[PDB]
């Protein structure tokens, strides 16, 4: 037989096995962009959906 | 005898700074007559021609 889900039945159990990151997430290399700007506003298509 | 290269440019004596023209680069050029809107700065020399 499997085995029967511990959140399925109402016993406390306390060992579990737990999955974890090895070391820190926010490694802290932030992603940073090279925005460019529209040359002339006149000339900008706001046309087309 | 030596002479390099004879040009037929539009005379400056005519066309005077007096004018506004400046003929030293080669074409016509008078500042602040037509300029296009929406521009960044510097974009509108092409218009001085």
């Amino acid at each position: 037989q499997v085995g029967i889900p511990k959140l399925e039945v109402d016993h406390i159990s306390f060992s579990n096995v737990v999955s974890m990151m090895t070391a820190n997430i926010r490694t802290g290399d932030d992603m940073a962009v090279e925005r460019v700007n529209p040359d002339d506003v006149r000339a900008i298509n706001i046309r087309n959906a | 005898y030596g002479a390099a290269v004879v040009n037929i440019d539009l005379n400056r004596d005519f066309f005077d700074t007096a004018t506004g023209i400046d003929l030293t680069k080669g074409i016509p050029l008078v500042q602040d007559l037509l300029v296009p809107i929406g521009v960044t700065a510097g974009a509108e020399q092409s218009a001085e021609y």
